[PDB]
RNA sequence: UUAUUAAAAACACAGCACUGUGCAAACACGAAAGUGGACGUAUACGGUGUGACGCCUGCCCGGUGCCGGAAGGUUAAUUGAUGGGGUUAGCGCAAGCGAAGCUCUUGAUCGAAGCCCCGGUAAACGGCGGCCGUAACUAUAACGGUCCUAAGGUAGCGAAAUUCCUUGUCGGGUAAGUUCCGACCUGCACGAAUGGCGUAAUGAUGGCCAGGCUGUCUCCACCCGAGACUCAGUGAAAUUGAACUCGCUGUGAAGAUGCAGUGUACCCGCGGCAAGACGGAAAGACCCCGUGAACCUUUACUAUAGCUUGACACUGAACAUUGAGCCUUGAUGUGUAGGAUAGGUGGGAGGCUUUGAAGUGUGGACGCCAGUCUGCAUGGAGCCGACCUUGAAAUACCACCCUUUAAUGUUUGAUGUUCUAACGUUGACCCGUAAUCCGGGUUGCGGACAGUGUCUGGUGGGUAGUUUGACUGGGGCGGUCUCCUCCUAAAGAGUAACGGAGGAGCACGAAGGUUGGCUAAUCCUGGUCGGACAUCAGGAGGUUAGUGCAAUGGCAUAAGCCAGCUUGACUGCGAGCGUGACGGCGCGAGCAGGUGCGAAAGCAGGUCAUAGUGAUCCGGUGGUUCUGAAUGGAAGGGCCAUCGCUCAACGGAUAAAAGGUACUCCGGGGAUAACAGGCUGAUACCGCCCAAGAGUUCAUAUCGACGGCGGUGUUUGGCACCUCGAUGUCGGCUCAUCACAUCCUGGGGCUGAAGUAGGUCCCAAGGGUAUGGCUGUUCGCCAUUUAAAGUGGUACGCGAGCUGGGUUUAG
RNA sequence: UGUAACGGGGCUAAACCAUGCACCGAAGCUGCGGCAGCGACGCUUAUGCGUUGUUGGGUAGGGGAGCGUUCUGUAAGCCUG
RNA sequence: GCUGGUUCUCCCCGAAAGCUAUUUAGGUAGCGCCUCGUGAAUUCAUCUCCGGGGGUAGAGCACUGUUUCGGCAAGGGGGUCACUUACCAACCCGAUGCAAACUGCGAAUACCGGAGAAUGUUAUCACGGGAGACACACGGCGGGUGCUAACGUCCG
RNA sequence: UACCUUUUGUAUAAUGGGUCAGCGACUUAUAUUCUGUAGCAAGGUUAACCGAAUAGGGGAGCCGAAGGGAAACCGAGUCUU
RNA sequence: CUGAAUCCAUAGGUUAAUGAGGCGAACCGGGGGAACUGAAACAUCUAAGUACCCCGAGGAAAAGAAAUCAACCGAGAUUCC
RNA sequence: UGCCUGGCGGCCGUAGCGCGGUGGUCCCACCUGACCCCAUGCCGAACUCAGAAGUGAAACGCCGUAGCGCCGAUGGUAGUGUGGGGUCUCCCCAUGCGAGAGUAGGGAACUGCCAGGCA
């Protein structure tokens, strides 16, 4: 509706493309970006300040002609600044006590509403969980369950 | 901003190749097209239309 | 407290509250020593908020700040396993491959802080609003139904800061009160330590009233002294292009002593008043510009001081616990029906076993004792699998294996304990030494901690350097900058405006080429579901249809429509022409090669055309032995094609930048606003004409609808001209002047004028044309008189006459 | 502010309409004299004339040709109590 | 990148306040324009004739819009339990207008080229040196905006 | 109806000067382009330095007589194919 | 020559001989070190290791004898034009 | 070389449209027989065939018809270059160029080459 209104939408993805470069490696493979996409950053960080412009040019190019917001919404999730993934993460851990204290009665709706979930792991890893607390020993296995929800979180396949 | 800029190669072993756009999201096949080669003097078939 | 315009409501103040601080205290001054705090010790010191006293300080942790907790995700320095490249001893009669060493590069594992996340913290920063509908305007202003908020104002005090009409209107104060005081209401914002209410006393504090008092005033008069005046003596000043320096009308860079016309005026002093010389004193302070400067702000940029985390060194000796990879070593996987502690991916109706078995027992051991593995011999000849059921069928076996975990060896981390010999000691004691410095020695206490040095992660307007482009708009924000189409555009081309209409940043491997073929809108008749199109049979029309898209110009040889083949949307070119200052852009016959179409003549270097785009620098890829800082390579560079811009500020100042300054400054500008002055009459005021209608008959005796023509023009406005090296306002006092569109007096006309009293119009400017409360007032209201208490110019007169009440820089 | 809507006096033509003949009227033109640039022919050649016609307002600016002052060589020359 | 001043004389020539671009709009570079120097063709200007395309003035309504009058009128509205009406009207026809974004028509001038007699100090073009300037105002003509309101703005 | 500057536009009441006398402003250096002038000429010319000290020596070096391409390279020819 | 913590020895104290203390215009080397300015702005950079401050001696100072250059031929210190 | 027909051109309506008449030995257009040569996103109307039995119906050519379309004067008028003037939002004067529209009128084509048929 205006040249000028185009304009600041433009720069402000632009500004979003400078920030994915200012981006970690380990990072970077974590967003659902395109090959042809991915292999323009790998270059834009080791090319000299101007072409780096250049490049700036050319991410903000073929971003603006596809969709933005799984990718914005993708790198929120990363940046733990989008309201679903902090609140997500409330109640990975909500269900931990909930299943880490019984081991029974909380696998059924991990089950029920999520197909992926290998109960045959599971309950061992229960057993471990259940052994180390009642012992008193440090938690070396509490971190892995958490892994492996949060990986079965988002599809791990 | 649709258009996928793409490169044409030939088929032989030279490495000259050519310059175009085409639309990936309505003709996803790859093109079956020959145009002239001056390296070998020839026409000669192009292929991997991305 | 602002020396030298603000003495206050501002600052401070004892008190109150919060927070930080355990002594080598926090903090500050200081690269550091050291000092202040304090030779003090949480009843002490520092920081912050408020500010006697009395009643109190209500709700909310959403964001920021602070504390604690850390479960988890991201995360540098640090260390160097793979992968690739270069070189070559050699292997190759060569193309090539390639041992070791060295080198360059991608970078697995270790990697904390920090960021988030959780609970508190509001006498921390802060917030306490809507939308629908009810009364209550009851003695005190509190009740329902909802939002996406964490939450909707507790008491206190109401006329408050938006809200308006009849200054809000009643009462005091006054004859008359836009100020003052308690109140009605249609009022709820503030608002409870950025503190709320009341508060005696206090104050050169704001506003109002009353009593005495007076030249403040009607209305000034006289007198006493110092100037002002004359004489004698001494003797400045700012300013000055030159002057033999009049009024009036008009012109003129637009307010004329100097011009044109005309009138007046003997020459020259002195004492005065100040209307003018856009007077004098300052290169305006009011507005604009500068790719000017300086301060301030930040979730603008690049940085840094400082704070903080880790690694490395100072920095050590004995251990103990234990987290992580790697090499086999055997088990290890209880949702359910089910012989029952079923792991996924393929083969699978059999492998194994007298190189001695099903099934009975202990030992060790897994272990949710529900169950299972196993050395041993006892034992002396054997076990399964679709079986029906399970989502899924096997300890019938053969493998990649995943997770959990058992026992050695390897590598590297983390935690805890002991000690002293590093290091610290603003602990004690002794000496230099008749010394609270310092050093040396003993001992005690910490202790490889703290701290320091380099790098690194985080925080970091505390500090430093900058940027915030041009066009005009305003309470805060926005839009435009490139290209294309028609008109404006005045018949070559081109031609601007905040001139009127718009579009483009694509698309097409067919929607290009060739060859062949064909020609619609709209309407008539007929025709079935079927209608205003379904497709048509017959007709006037040869394009008003279509031409991917906005518009224009063209298109029948069709460029419009359909089908076959198709890549000429090809390579190197390209004489010549046009357009622009140029970069650039467009047309382009024709040549060499290889092609597609049709038989051939020929066409094809993209799309009917005009927008669909980006020059250079610097990056990726391929080729070129083009070059290769001793030789051969290599690295690197060059050339060609190629993808590489919202470089969009589109001829493209940085790869990297937002705002304010009434605390500003500097250099310029009437190159650029406001008030006034002369164009102007959109709107509105004044006059006249046209005259349907209402008017007892009767249009202009008196109005008069729908319209037109003129004039100051004092409202609401815009245009070029400027005094920014200065054009001082609004109002009041003194002073007045001019025109009459006359307020009174004067002379009349008409009258629906009996007289007085009236109403309208004409002539007439000689004179006169008010006193007080309110507010700074102009104006206006009110009170009270007369003949009225006139209208306008005087740059809406008058500060080189006064006033500073409004406007008023600095608090 | 003062006649102020012919510049004034003033004009009944000294206003207006149509014609004719004259005059005044600028630095315009012509007459005389003088200077300078510009081409060309003939006198002839470092060059001026019998000439020839023409040109000669001028800011920013450009081109050409000169005057004046100090000092140096000229210059132990010259003027000079 | 601003303001101010830049000092003796003579002669000759002598424009602009425009275009393009500019983090540019009071500055700057190229061009447009000026001066000097070199070279070059009847080079160039004036006029006559010839060969040219306009869509401007004007005019017109075939095409694109607006709009009036009269005639024929499909149909819409009500009533009568096929008829009618003091309601409206599509389309066509004849006439009348207007239009920068309309031209079945269409000038004068302007512009391009060729030929020619005469005149014009080559006044024409190419290159080189040096510039200045890129703030224009008014009047006439044809326009945009404004009320053909303006000592109004922007155009040739 | 003065001068200077500013501007399209000034005596303008837009700026500056009270007067006189003196002082006061496009210079210098190093490179580069063009013109005039002088020498030499397919050659021109020396720096530093020595020095009989502006002489002479000194040809170190620079420019040109051949250019084309980025370059290897080719050559009165050269780059693209 | 004396001389503690601590026995030896040290730290320290006294006496004696030698050199310096400060000033100075420029030059040298070193230790620190900006901005105005240019890029028409500005951060890389230039400005510039300049101005400025301090230190040491000098008449000169610094540097001075190759772990230098060059290229398969070769020069054999440093310094300056 | 005289008449008729056909093809390829000159010019593009004085060149056409409409109405009536005329033509089949010859030149033209419908109409017949349909294994094939040419190929479909769908048959031999309409484009390709091996045949002359019929007809000039449609079309085409020719002639007349001025109904329409079209061309088009002369004069007049609007406009305009140049210079001057006016009561200057617009006009006039001297001269030059000269509209559009309309009227009279014209107009039922002309021409080149070749081939065939009748004299």
């Amino acid at each position: 509706v205006s040249k000028s209104e185009i304009k600041r939408d433009a720069e402000e993805l632009k500004r979003l493309g400078a920030e994915i470069v200012d981006l970690g490696k380990n990072a970077l493979d974590k967003i659902p970006l395109d090959a042809d996409l991915r292999a323009a950053i790998e270059l834009a960080q080791r090319i000299k300040m101007e072409g780096r412009r250049r490049q700036l040019q050319l991410i903000g190019k073929m971003l603006r002609q596809r969709d933005v917001e799984p990718i914005r919404q993708a790198l929120d999730k990363l940046k733990n600044r989008h309201n679903q993934q902090v609140v997500l993460f409330h109640k990975l851990e909500n269900l931990r006590d909930r299943l880490i204290d019984q081991g029974d009665d909380a696998i059924a709706e991990v089950l029920n509403l999520w197909p992926d979930a290998d109960r045959q792991q599971l309950r061992t890893l229960i057993r471990n969980a259940k052994k180390e607390k009642e012992g008193n020993k440090p938690p070396k296995s509490a971190r892995q369950i958490f892994q492996y929800l949060r990986e079965l979180a988002e599809n791990e396949g | 901003g649709i258009r996928e800029k793409i490169k044409l190669v030939s088929s032989a072993g030279t490495g000259h190749f050519y310059t175009t756009t085409k639309n990936k999201r309505t003709k996803p096949e790859k093109l079956e097209l020959k145009k002239f080669d001056p390296v070998v003097r020839q026409h000669v078939i192009y292929k991997e239309a991305k």
